[PDB]
């Protein structure tokens, strides 16, 4: 099925290895700015603290061990909902502009 | 809390010398 | 169409840390003087060029007094000849290209002075070229004055056969035949390309030296600078 | 943009050894090649095929040409 | 993008449309002067006594 | 007085590859010469001949000298 | 009472674009060659202005002063092949610096990336002027080529030709007046570098991962610094194999007869560095379309920003764009082979696909694979 | 250790550091001259102007 | 600095080279100039601060 | 140019020859000695209204 292509891509992205989730390498640009300042305090601090984990993973060349890499089924999107609603609320005010 | 935070174990890291309970960073810190 | 590539020969000069046979210099200069420069010229170099690489300083005054070049005006504003000295660059052959390409059927011959840094392929193309000579294939007529030469572009030169078997005599005692007359030529040539050649290759064994030294010893420091950060543990002690 | 605006942190603990008291060359050989190894085997299969290609366009048009060059018959 | 278009931009072109007509006219002529363009200048009544 | 490079050259043509391109020139000489009012020319026959015999002569003759 | 470095005017500019620079502790060393360009463009200036001081530009002097230079000056040599050598460095890391800046998504810095674009085109220019001056028989014939291509400008092509001329043909005046502006340009050149890194300054910069590193800078100064001079010193080993080892390696030949305006060199291609625009150029068949896809070729590059849709902003996590990244410097590096190979039967078709390719990757096969990229993540 | 002796002695004082470094300077310049011209020679033996003056 | 025995052709060019190059440093200088004068402003006539009046 | 042979006949080139050339020529010239006397009069400000306090 096309979830077998979905994993297979998971994997081979590689940000996985790192530790990271997939929302964890979305570009921040000014709505995604908006959306981690939305977030909860523990999932602020999570994804802050497996960023920097990633961060001191890259400086020295390595991954994370094996076993701890964030599995594909095991992936949460903790930014989807925060996200999707700055976009949606920048799309009222732009039609509104219009 | 504070109690439980432990330094990790750098003996892979350490130099040489001051790898023991001996005191080695006072007589070996001229050597490094 | 097509093209002769020069063979690699294995010049004594080729090493990365090889220097020029400057006696090979020195016998190539005579091959010059003697054949080459009745119509080559290398404006570019001087006697003076001579003294320290491939003779002594007496010997290049003897070499430079046996030519006479133009000077200046005189107190009359004429042109007078004088024999020159070891601030005279070799004497052209003729005044003026126009007189070159005249005398020589139509061709100018080019001045040497980087005729080894100017044509691909360097000493090769120019010995190849020397000692390549030969009696045109048949279906190939080429017209009286020019020969057939596979190396040189066109295959066809304006240049008359430079050197045959034993053309000089050569103050070493070396039999001049013709492969030891090109080889010889030719390293003089590379010299006269490249004069910085010796010290060039001194250099830079000092610098492979010296980086070899250096490049672990900063390495070594950025490592040293930066095994903070390659220990640095982190950890995560959330409430 | 200076130090102190950066961000904003929590709960997290950094420990750091000072550079005189570590080797600054730790398993250079031993952990080190390993983690080439790894590294070189992850991205092969990404860069290398392209410059394969190009090797192999490379010889082709060389032989092409010099092949153009050579006699037709007749 | 999508965020253009739609009603309000279009008021907004028309009544920028004389000001930046009238700056493309400052900057035709002001190209044609310093130039001194042949093409449209022998057309002018006074200057064309320059040529 | 003999000339090491033309001894060279003589011991050098003996090599194969210089013997199936002297094969090839002289096809192409008699076919040539055959050719009354003709413009093919043997030269690249004899570039390859030169190619193959001067990579040998390169190989050998400094030492001689 | 207060620290100089932090409290000086001179030295408070030093320290926070320098010293105290929170910088990205995770920067590969595809982030040293912003350090290494600069440097050479110091080399560049450095070892030119000793040129400067030898070389009269005039058209019955130029190759005579350069070969005094090369055989009298004590040491001429050294500086004239450092500074050839030391500008094929400089495009060698300008190259791979724009190579980092596609990968790793800096093109998100907009101000700094038109900056470097900027930059970009004024050192080929600067470049292209200072090959002429040797005035060699590549030089001249370069020079010429170069400058007929602007003919195909319509209407003022020609008056523009013969005003860069400065008359009718590549002459005395062109020498000089090429002389004139290679020496004001690289000046140019250093005071937008100093606007380029004022802009990046502002927003921090670009670490591998594409992801904020506001959360692990580190101070420059100790680090950095160090990475940089072991950086400057590899930069050194390989000019300085290149000055002593084989010095005339990148360059033609040619270039050491002096210019005769009456005959053609068999081959006229330009220096290595600009043969893959060349080959760009000799793809269309148009003279005009060659010169506008010559430009573009380079512009391409401000279109990066509005070009990429993927919503990461790096490509490490986007294995589909890697390998279309390096299918275009394959191409690049196909196009600098078919721009050095003469315009024949097995080139012509070679470099005309190349050409569109590299265009296609550009424009069209890199944001369609960014969208199956987002597609595959389910965002 | 011998280290330690040279730490206390020339590396402490970092003034006392830039002499070592300036003497240093001297001696590994001379040695390294040497030593690099010597191979250099060695390596071309026979081939330098220096080593053919002798019979003119 | 005359590059030999007295002025002659080396010095000429190499005072060439010179007076092209310092201008540009001229420039430079002057751009930390007004950088200098601006951390404090300029001088009235009166000599007097003239915070109060700007 | 800026060789002993042709920098005169280059300058006297740039007066007769060049386009308007003297124009810039003689520009230059005096343009050095406006620079001088404003550099002086900068100095006598400095000096007289004691701006050598910064
Ligand atoms: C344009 C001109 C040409 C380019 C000029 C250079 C520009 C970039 C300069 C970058 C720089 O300063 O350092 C880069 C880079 C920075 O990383 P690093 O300081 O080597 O630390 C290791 C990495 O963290 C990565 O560590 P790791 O996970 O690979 O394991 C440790 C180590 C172990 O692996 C090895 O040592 C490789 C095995 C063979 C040895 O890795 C390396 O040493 C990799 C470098 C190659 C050696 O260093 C090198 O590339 C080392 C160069 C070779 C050693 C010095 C010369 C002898
Ligand atoms: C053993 C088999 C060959 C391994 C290297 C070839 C290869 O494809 O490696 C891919 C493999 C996978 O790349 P990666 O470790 O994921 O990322 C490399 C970093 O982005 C960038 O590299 P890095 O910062 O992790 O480490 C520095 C590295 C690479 O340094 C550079 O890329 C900068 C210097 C210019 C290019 C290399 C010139 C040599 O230097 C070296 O590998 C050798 C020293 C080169 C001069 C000093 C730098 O990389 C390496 O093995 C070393 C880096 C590439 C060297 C070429
Ligand atoms: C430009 C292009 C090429 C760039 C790379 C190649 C050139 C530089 C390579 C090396 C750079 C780093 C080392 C330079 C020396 C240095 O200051 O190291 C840091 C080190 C850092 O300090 P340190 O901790 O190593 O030593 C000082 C501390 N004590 C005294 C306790 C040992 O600087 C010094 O040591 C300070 C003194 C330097 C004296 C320099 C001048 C001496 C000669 C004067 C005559
Ligand atoms: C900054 C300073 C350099 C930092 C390190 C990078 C440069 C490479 C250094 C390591 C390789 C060269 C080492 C060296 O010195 O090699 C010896 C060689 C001269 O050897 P030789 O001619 O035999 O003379 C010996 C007796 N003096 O000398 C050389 O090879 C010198 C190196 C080549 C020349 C270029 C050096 C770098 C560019 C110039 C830097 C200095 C700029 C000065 C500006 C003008 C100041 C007035
Ligand atoms: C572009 C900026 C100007 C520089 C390029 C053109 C320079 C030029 O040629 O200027 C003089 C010219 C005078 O006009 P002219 O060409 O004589 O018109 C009749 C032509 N058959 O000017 C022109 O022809 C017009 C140039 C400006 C308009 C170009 C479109
Ligand atoms: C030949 C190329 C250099 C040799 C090493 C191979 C290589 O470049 O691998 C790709 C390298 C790996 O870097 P990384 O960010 O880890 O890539 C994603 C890993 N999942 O990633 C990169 O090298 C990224 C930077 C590429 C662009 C700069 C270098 C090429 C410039 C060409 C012009
Ligand atoms: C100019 C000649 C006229 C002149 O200077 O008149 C005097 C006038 C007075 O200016 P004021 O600021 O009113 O002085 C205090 C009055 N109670 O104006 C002045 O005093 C202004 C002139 C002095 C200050 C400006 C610097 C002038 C320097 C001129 C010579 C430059 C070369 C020598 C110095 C270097
Ligand atoms: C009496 C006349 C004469 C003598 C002797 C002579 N040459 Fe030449 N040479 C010429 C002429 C004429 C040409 C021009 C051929 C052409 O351009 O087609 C020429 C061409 C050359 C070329 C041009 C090759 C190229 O394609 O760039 C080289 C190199 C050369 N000569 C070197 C030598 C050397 C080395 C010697 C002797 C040791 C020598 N010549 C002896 C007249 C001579
Ligand atoms: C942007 C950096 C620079 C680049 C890329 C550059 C590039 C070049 C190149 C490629 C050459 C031809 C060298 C040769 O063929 O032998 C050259 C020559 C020259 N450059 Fe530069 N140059 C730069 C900076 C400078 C500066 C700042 C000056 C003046 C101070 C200068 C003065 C010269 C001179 C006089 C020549 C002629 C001598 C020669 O050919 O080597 N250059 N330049
Ligand atoms: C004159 C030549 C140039 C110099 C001296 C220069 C200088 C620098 C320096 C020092 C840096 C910081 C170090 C680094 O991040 O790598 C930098 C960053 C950058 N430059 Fe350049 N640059 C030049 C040309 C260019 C070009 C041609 C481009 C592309 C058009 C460019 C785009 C960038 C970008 C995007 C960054 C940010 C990199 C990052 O932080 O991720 N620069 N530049
Ligand atoms: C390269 C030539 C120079 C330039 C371009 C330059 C530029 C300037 C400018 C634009 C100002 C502000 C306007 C003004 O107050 O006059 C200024 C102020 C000043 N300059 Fe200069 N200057 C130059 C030479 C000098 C010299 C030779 C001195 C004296 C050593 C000097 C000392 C000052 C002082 C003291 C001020 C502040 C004046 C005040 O506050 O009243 N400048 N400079």
């Amino acid at each position: 099925w096309l979830e077998g292509i979905r994993k297979w891509y998971y994997n081979a992205a590689g940000f996985n290895k790192l530790g990271l989730m997939r929302d964890d390498t979305i570009y921040e640009d000014d709505d995604v700015k908006e959306a981690i300042r939305r977030l909860p305090e523990n999932l602020y601090n999570d994804r802050v603290f497996r960023i920097k984990r990633a961060l001191d993973l890259t400086m020295r060349q390595q991954i994370l061990p094996k076993e701890q890499w964030t599995k594909y089924e095991e992936d949460k999107f903790y930014l989807e909902p925060y996200l999707k609603e700055v976009i949606r609320e920048r799309k009222e005010r732009e039609e509104w502009a219009k | 809390s504070h109690t439980d935070i432990r330094v990790p174990d750098f003996s892979d890291y350490r130099r040489a010398e001051v790898l023991d309970s001996t005191k080695s960073s006072k007589e070996s810190s001229d050597a490094r | 169409d097509l093209e002769l590539h020069a063979p690699s020969y294995p010049w004594s000069h080729r090493g990365l840390l090889s220097s020029l046979d400057h006696t090979s210099i020195r016998r190539g200069f005579q091959v010059y003087k003697q054949v080459c420069s009745s119509c080559h010229s290398m404006d570019y170099v001087a006697y003076r060029h001579l003294v320290g690489v491939c003779y002594t300083e007496e010997e290049a005054k003897a070499l430079a007094e046996e030519v006479e070049v133009q000077d200046g005006p005189n107190e009359d504003g004429e042109m007078f000849m004088r024999p020159g000295k070891l601030s005279d660059y070799f004497p052209k052959p003729y005044p003026n290209p126009e007189a070159a390409r005249a005398a020589n059927n139509g061709a100018l011959p080019p001045d040497l002075s980087y005729i080894v840094r100017a044509r691909h392929g360097g000493e090769d193309y120019v010995f190849s070229l020397l000692t390549g000579y030969c009696e045109p294939p048949t279906g190939v007529s080429l017209r009286e004055g020019l020969y057939f030469n596979p190396y040189f572009p066109g295959q066809a030169i304006a240049m008359a056969p430079p050197i045959y078997n034993e053309v000089l005599e050569f103050d070493d005692g070396t039999p001049a035949t013709m492969s030891q007359v090109a080889k010889d030529v030719c390293t003089f040539l590379r010299w006269a390309s490249e004069p910085e050649h010796d010290h060039r290759k001194r250099m830079g064994l000092k610098m492979l030296m010296m980086m070899g030294l250096l490049l672990p010893l900063v390495y070594a420091m950025k490592r040293h600078k930066w095994s903070v950060l390659k220990s640095r543990k982190l950890a995560y002690r959330p409430p | 943009r200076e130090f102190g605006h950066l961000t904003r942190m929590r709960h997290v603990i950094t420990y750091s050894l000072s550079p005189f008291e570590q080797r600054a060359f730790p398993h250079y050989f031993t952990k080190g090649i390993p983690n080439v190894l790894r590294r070189t085997r992850a991205c092969i299969l990404r860069v290398a095929p392209p410059f394969v290609v190009f090797y192999l366009v490379y010889t082709w048009g060389t032989q092409e040409f010099e092949k153009s060059k050579r006699k037709n018959p007749a | 993008l999508s965020r253009f278009l739609g009603p309000r931009y279009r008021e907004l072109a028309r009544n920028w449309i004389p000001t930046a007509s009238m700056w493309g006219a400052v900057g035709a002529v002001g190209l044609v002067w310093a130039t001194d363009w042949r093409l449209i200048l022998d057309w002018v009544p006074y200057i064309n006594g320059k040529f | 007085l003999v000339d090491p490079l033309t001894t060279v050259r003589e011991q050098c043509e003996q090599i194969e590859k210089c013997i199936k391109a002297r094969e090839r020139l002289e096809l192409c000489d008699q076919r040539v010469s055959s050719r009354s009012q003709t413009e093919e020319d043997c030269t690249e026959e004899l570039f390859d001949f030169l190619h193959a015999r001067d990579h040998c002569v390169a190989h050998k003759l400094f030492n001689s000298l | 009472m207060t620290n100089i470095r932090k409290s000086h005017p001179l030295m408070k500019i030093i320290n926070n674009a320098f010293i105290d620079l929170p910088a990205p502790s995770n920067i590969s060393s595809w982030w040293n060659f912003g350090s290494l360009l600069g440097i050479c463009l110091i080399l560049q200036i450095l070892t030119g202005l000793f040129l400067a001081m030898h070389y009269t530009s005039d058209t019955t002097t130029a190759f005579s002063s350069v070969t005094h230079i090369c055989r009298d000056v004590n040491y001429g040599w050294v500086i004239r092949y450092l500074h050839a050598n030391g500008a094929s460095m400089f495009f060698i890391c300008l190259f791979i610096h724009v190579g980092r800046g596609l990968y790793y998504g800096s093109y998100m810095f907009l101000e700094t990336w038109n900056i470097g674009v900027v930059l970009l085109f004024t050192v080929m220019a600067t470049a292209f002027m200072g090959y002429v001056l040797p005035w060699g028989q590549m030089s001249f014939w370069g020079a010429t080529v170069i400058t007929n291509l602007l003919s195909a400008i319509p209407y003022i092509g020609t008056d523009l030709v013969e005003w860069i001329w400065g008359g009718f043909s590549v002459d005395k005046a062109t020498l000089t007046r090429f002389f004139a502006f290679h020496f004001i340009l690289p000046f140019i050149i250093t005071a937008l570098a100093a606007v380029h890194l004022l802009f990046l300054h502002e927003t921090g910069s670009n670490n591998p991962t594409g992801i904020s590193s506001d959360m692990d800078k580190i101070p420059f100064h100790p680090y950095y610094t160090i990475k940089d001079i072991l950086g400057a010193l590899f930069m050194m080993l390989i000019l300085l194999i290149l000055v002593l080892f084989s010095p005339d390696l990148l360059g033609d030949p040619d270039n050491y007869t002096p210019a005769n305006p009456l005959n053609t060199p068999p081959h006229i291609k330009p220096e290595w560095y600009f043969l893959f625009a060349y080959a760009i150029l000799r793809s269309i068949p148009n003279k005009l379309g060659g010169v506008l896809a010559l430009v573009a070729s380079i512009l391409i590059l401000i279109l990066m920003p509005m070009l990429h849709t993927s919503k990461q902003r790096s490509m490490m996590f986007r294995p589909l764009s890697q390998c279309l990244f390096w299918m275009l410097v394959a191409d690049l590096i196909t196009l600098t082979w078919i721009g050095g190979q003469p315009v024949e039967h097995p080139f012509i078709i070679i470099g005309q696909l190349a050409s569109i390719l590299y265009f296609l990757i550009i424009l069209v096969l890199m944001p369609i694979t960014s969208i199956i990229e987002n597609n595959l993540l389910k965002w | 250790t011998l280290t330690a002796r040279l730490y206390s002695l020339l590396f402490r004082r970092t003034s006392t550091f830039a002499l070592t470094i300036a003497v240093g300077a001297l001696f590994f310049e001379r040695a390294f001259d040497q030593g690099a011209d010597a191979i250099y020679e060695h390596i071309n033996q026979g081939k330098l102007w220096k080593h053919i003056k002798h019979k003119y």
